């Protein structure tokens, strides 16, 4: 049961590295949708003339 | 990966595809004609364009195609709030709508 | 999204939030165990100490 | 309904549609608009939200 | 194309469609970043019992 627990405390902490990567790759893809909005907008406002 | 066993995994489907060759795409209905070369004496048009009337014009007695021509299409491009359609007149006495 | 003012893509918007959130809530209540002995999915039986 | 399990029946809606016409009228009641029909319920839990 | 008008009145509607994409999608990084936050705190809980 020792030998059990271990490896079960042992793959929980990788476990929560790998969580954290994947927060790190979804933050990194908002910031680039971002400045694409944001030039799109200004195109728009300069095509409304 | 997010347990210390086998099969326990969850999974990103798709974000987007953001090539500029491929973004917002859409069409527009066109290829509009009228084939309308009247002359001689003036006349008056009416007519609805998508469910919408557009009043009536007139034209003198010595008119052509280019004359009735314009006409028409000023009175097209009146109601372009309410149609959605815009008009372009032609030479020869046609018309094109998009 | 109970109100008026809103419009149909705010409506998806919010139900993509909702999905994914009950598919956490199944899928931690179908994965929970104590030295291999599942707990919460109904096969808990009498256990005696 | 928007009441958890909540029962109404075929007498819980009871409307008076009255005065038919107005020209030397408007005197004069009925019920008309039918009563109620009997349809079945509809079941929910987590899963269908 | 905004050299004449009809390219302009065009471009209004193209550029409408693609902000609404996406705003769309990110919403849905949106809430996988929420997600991800809540597995990390049931791993953290469950490790230290």
């Amino acid at each position: 049961i020792s030998e059990r627990f271990g490896t079960q405390i042992r793959g929980t902490d990788v476990a929560i590295r790998n969580a954290n990567d994947g927060i790190s790759l979804a933050q990194v893809a908002e910031g680039s949708l971002t400045e694409i909005g944001n030039n799109l907008q200004r195109v728009r406002e300069l095509s409304v003339q | 990966q997010v347990g210390a066993n086998a099969g326990q995994a969850i999974a990103i489907d798709k974000t987007i595809d953001a090539k500029a060759g491929s973004l917002g795409t859409s069409t527009f209905a066109t290829g509009a004609t009228a084939a309308l070369a009247a002359s001689t004496d003036g006349a008056r048009f009416s007519g609805t364009v998508m469910g919408v009337d557009i009043g009536t014009v007139e034209v003198k007695a010595g008119a052509t195609t280019a004359d009735a021509s314009k006409a028409v299409a000023t009175a097209i491009n009146a109601k372009i709030g309410e149609a959605g359609i815009y008009a372009e007149a032609n030479s020869d006495g046609t018309l094109k709508l998009s | 999204a109970s109100n008026a003012t809103n419009s149909a893509s705010d409506r998806k918007a919010l139900q993509a939030e909702v999905t994914q959130l009950v598919s956490e809530i199944d899928r931690v209540a179908k994965q929970s165990d104590f030295n291999g002995t599942k707990l919460l999915d109904g096969t808990f039986s009498s256990q005696l100490f | 309904s928007v009441k958890e399990g909540k029962a109404v029946a075929t007498a819980d809606i009871a409307l008076m549609r009255s005065d038919y016409d107005a020209t030397a009228k408007t005197w004069g009641t009925a019920a008309a608009a039918g009563a109620y029909t009997a349809g079945t319920n509809t079941s929910a839990n987590v899963q269908k939200l | 194309d905004v050299s004449t008008v009809l390219g302009a009145q065009q471009a209004l509607e193209v550029v409408d469609k693609a902000l609404g994409a996406i705003n769309s999608t990110r919403a849905d990084l949106g809430a996988i970043q929420n997600r991800f936050t809540s597995v990390v705190a049931n791993l953290q809980t469950s490790s230290e019992n």
